[PDB]
């Protein structure tokens, strides 16, 4: 079973300020097949599922702003927002999609 | 792997 | 327009059994490998299991093997979940997912709403 770790566990943050949060596995998520790791990153807001943000470890999904980047490979990744938004307050979480059973990190809660 | 689930379903193996 | 319904909230006593569904609405599911997702409150995400509508193909997180029964329902487009002999460990949302097919490889894109099952201790 791949374990997701993500720190920071909380981050308060302002309007306007740049964050970067990590999510290391214990296990490499990169397909060596098609080169591809299987990272998926979430956004969740109190009350709603988790939406989509970002795939394949940088690939955004359309539709989400261009202040969320994902980055790296292998078993480290980052998710940052260049420049924090109200409408980003909310609980992010990776996900292990590379192998059985999925796994999602305890995530990292964005505070006001 | 969930690639090679994904793969096999579409191939029919 | 591409949605998945998901059934009101229930109320069930221990040991007894509930049944959740997952409605897609604006793509057949039968392209679609369905997941279901549960979250204690206060807490994370824990993976079910899936099914592939198309032939039956299930595949469960081990801890819920004995818990869940994934099943899906073609002609009304609807995935489900059955939680068996519950107790208040199964008190949570359960959250239903799609990853579709088309594309060599998708994530899990569209969620439902979440159906909260409560069993009081």
């Amino acid at each position: 079973d791949i374990v997701m770790t993500q720190s920071p566990s909380s981050l308060t943050v302002t309007a306007g300020e740049k964050v970067t949060m990590s999510c290391k596995s214990s296990q490499s998520l990169l397909n060596s097949g098609n080169q591809k790791n299987y990272l998926t990153w979430y956004q969740q807001k109190p009350g709603q599922p988790p939406k989509l943000l970002i795939y394949w470890a940088s690939t955004r999904e359309s539709g989400v702003p261009d202040r969320f980047t994902g980055s790296g490979s292998g078993t480290d990744f980052t998710l940052t927002i260049s420049s924090v938004q109200a409408e980003d307050l909310a609980v992010y979480y990776c996900q292990n999609d590379y192998s059985y059973p999925l796994t999602f990190g305890a995530g990292t809660k964005l505070e006001p | 792997v969930v690639q090679e689930a994904l793969d096999k379903a579409r191939e029919g193996r | 327009e591409v949605q998945l319904q998901q059934s009101g909230a229930e109320l069930v006593r221990p040991g007894a059994s509930v049944k959740l569904s997952c409605t897609a609405s604006g793509f057949n599911i039968k392209d679609d490998f369905m997941h279901w997702v549960k979250q204690r409150p206060e807490q994370g995400l824990e993976w079910i299991g899936r099914i592939d509508p198309a032939n039956d193909n299930t595949k469960y997180a081990p801890k819920f093997q004995d818990k869940a029964t994934i099943i899906a329902d073609t002609s009304s487009n609807t995935a489900y979940l059955q939680l068996s002999s519950l107790t208040s460990e199964d008190t949570a949302v359960y959250y239903c997912a799609r990853r579709e097919l088309y594309s060599y490889y998708s994530p899990l894109d569209v969620w439902g709403a979440g159906t909260t099952v409560t069993v009081p201790s």
